[PDB]
DNA sequence: AAAAAAAAAAAAAAAAAAAAAAATTTTTTTTTTTTTTTTTTTTT
DNA sequence: AAAAAAAAAAAAAAAAAAAAATTTTTTTTTTTTTTTTTTTTTTT
């Protein structure tokens, strides 16, 4: 979790996906939204409310 | 008159460093790096 | 989910549009739907007597299950009055239909409506004892949204009777942006509501008995015709109520009688 | 005819019934992507 | 005749998807009870 600088040689790289940076749900129900939820960055799940 | 829900309003603030104050100071950093010789 | 034809409506809607046309006959339910356009009220008084004569089986059809039946009625008085006159029927969402006449079976007393008459045009003489603010229920809300300079009307089915969900009791206050949203009273529409109670006459009910009432919710077209302390004669519609929404349930239905006409008993 | 006493009315406070209101993630499955192995068909 | 390219089949693993799920508490309402005022009724 502190910033490392290290040297390598690249074998694999994947395809450029789309990941989400901030967000927004709507309710089934009421059908109001919570827009704009920010996404933590890196490798970090979200949970739903 | 219960039939509204208006939004929270807030003003500018008026007045180990606070993240804000990293913030004012990275600002300052990118603002003021003076690179070239007099 | 929109019916593409149902054989009962069909022919219900067809034989009361045959009823309202009154031409060939002396022209009796013709002249009364030209002299209420003319009064602009919307609710055109059918006499069962008149209804069974016609056709009986009708009669004891919609007798037996009202709303339903009465929904075919105002779309045939609808159409017809469009016939008449397009103009006015356009302006009014619906128009209704008072009922009269000789309810013989079905004319009992707040003491005898017991739970056989559910979904029944009921009869009933008796006395007002309530009399609750009349106060508006919304139907059509419209909403302004000023950051999108956006509108928009949300809908309400009056599901006083029926299930009714959350989903259609949504009164909407942000947009999809959780932008604010404001209403527009003036140009929402809303129609009175009013509850009262009936009572068994004092003169008619046993002597030595507690009172025995019923509960008569007075939509719009009906607001102050009926104070405490009047006779009234009120026919329409005895239902149930939904409960509140919550996992469990005793059996119990409080049940009402929405009212379908209310005149002045004293005659 | 007016005073005293009693009864009823009006209004506030309390006790129970029954209908409403609120809270409320984690483990298992299984499809899909990838790799691997044995075989047959084809080429040198 | 030997080598090798291709084919089908089998397996592992990671990402996404599937599924499971009542109980306790609070608040309105109704109904009586009690106090005190007002009213009415009986007495000298
Ligand atoms: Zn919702």
């Amino acid at each position: 979790s502190h910033l490392v600088k290290i040297p390598g040689i690249i074998i694999a790289a994947s395809a450029v996906r789309a990941k989400a940076t901030r967000i927004s749900i709507q309710c089934r129900s009421c059908r109001n939204t919570l827009t704009n939820i920010a996404m933590r960055p890196g490798l970090e799940g979200y949970a739903l409310p | 008159s219960g039939f509204d829900d208006p939004g929270i309003f807030y003003s500018d603030s008026f007045g180990q460093a606070r993240k804000s104050q990293l913030q004012r100071r990275f600002k300052e950093f990118l603002r003021q790096y003076r690179v070239g010789t007099d | 989910t929109v019916v593409l034809d149902d054989v009962e409506l069909r022919e219900a809607q067809r034989d009361y549009l045959d009823f309202l046309d009154d031409e060939e006959d002396q022209g009796i339910y013709q002249s009364k739907v030209r002299e209420l356009i003319s009064d602009n009220q919307y609710r055109l008084i059918v006499n069962v007597n008149d209804l069974r004569r016609k056709n009986e089986k009708r009669a004891n059809r919609l007798l037996n299950n009202a709303f339903e039946e009465l929904v075919a009625f105002q779309r045939a008085l609808k159409d017809f009055v469009a016939s008449i006159d397009a103009t006015y029927a356009k302006q009014y969402e619906e128009f209704y239909v008072g009922l009269e006449g000789s309810f013989g079976s079905k004319h009992v007393s707040p003491r005898t409506l017991t739970s056989c008459f559910l979904s029944c045009v009921v009869c009933v003489e008796g006395i007002v004892t309530k009399c609750s603010l009349v106060r508006p229920k919304v139907v059509r809300s419209v909403h302004y949204c000023p950051a999108t300079k956006k509108t928009i009307e949300r809908r309400y089915s009056d599901l006083t009777t029926l299930v009714a969900f959350p989903s259609s009791s949504v009164y909407p206050t942000k947009d999809e942006e959780n932008n604010p949203l404001e209403t527009e009273y003036g140009l929402s529409v809303y129609k009175d509501h009013q509850t009262i109670t009936i009572q068994e006459m004092p003169e008619k009910a046993p002597a030595g008995q507690l009172p025995r009432s019923v509960d008569v919710i007075l939509d719009d077209d009906l607001v102050d015709k009926a104070k405490p302390g009047d006779r009234v004669q009120v026919v329409g519609t005895y239902r149930c109520l939904p409960g509140k929404k919550g996992g469990y349930t005793s059996g119990t239905f409080r049940t009402v009688l929405i009212a379908c006409n209310v005149k002045q008993m004293s005659k």
